[PDB]
């Protein structure tokens, strides 16, 4: 119910989609592993824990989910593109 | 019993369950996990027939 702390500037590029109302960015393993261990121990992954390794890029994705409804976040483990309510939960594909 | 990996359906092999095919992506990965649990199968059915 609380809004995300800005750190500073320098977010990362998020390419807007008119086509489906979407963007995308590449965020990569590490951070969609915090954002899924986050998302474990009751925590919350869109504005908790302002001072975490990489909260700067989940402060970008959280924006880029309340800017556009159907964002594309691309990992690396597999490079799979979830979608705004898949990234919602937390939990991405598996694991604890 | 001892060819179930502890989070599968014990019973049935279904390619769409993360657990079953050992993490798996696509196509190739999948099968293959198909493969190794036939074996592991085989294996059982050593272990028991003798």
């Amino acid at each position: 119910a609380k809004v995300a702390p800005e750190p500073e500037g320098e977010l990362p590029y998020v390419h807007p989609l008119p086509h489906r109302s979407s963007a995308y960015i590449w965020c990569g393993w590490w951070v969609m592993d915090e954002i899924q261990k986050m998302t474990e121990e009751g925590k919350d992954w869109k504005t908790d824990d302002p001072d975490s390794k990489y909260y700067l890029h989940r402060y970008t994705l959280q924006k880029m989910m309340k800017d556009y409804p159907e964002v594309d976040v691309q990992e690396s483990r597999n490079g799979y593109i979830i979608h705004k309510t898949a990234l919602e939960t937390g939990i991405i594909y598996t694991y604890p | 019993g001892m060819t179930l990996t502890p989070g599968s359906k014990a019973g049935v092999f279904d390619f769409q369950d993360p657990i079953d095919i050992r993490g798996a992506r696509w196509a190739g990965e999948s099968f293959k996990a198909l493969l190794f649990q036939i074996d592991k199968e085989a294996v059982e059915i050593a272990r028991q027939t003798g």
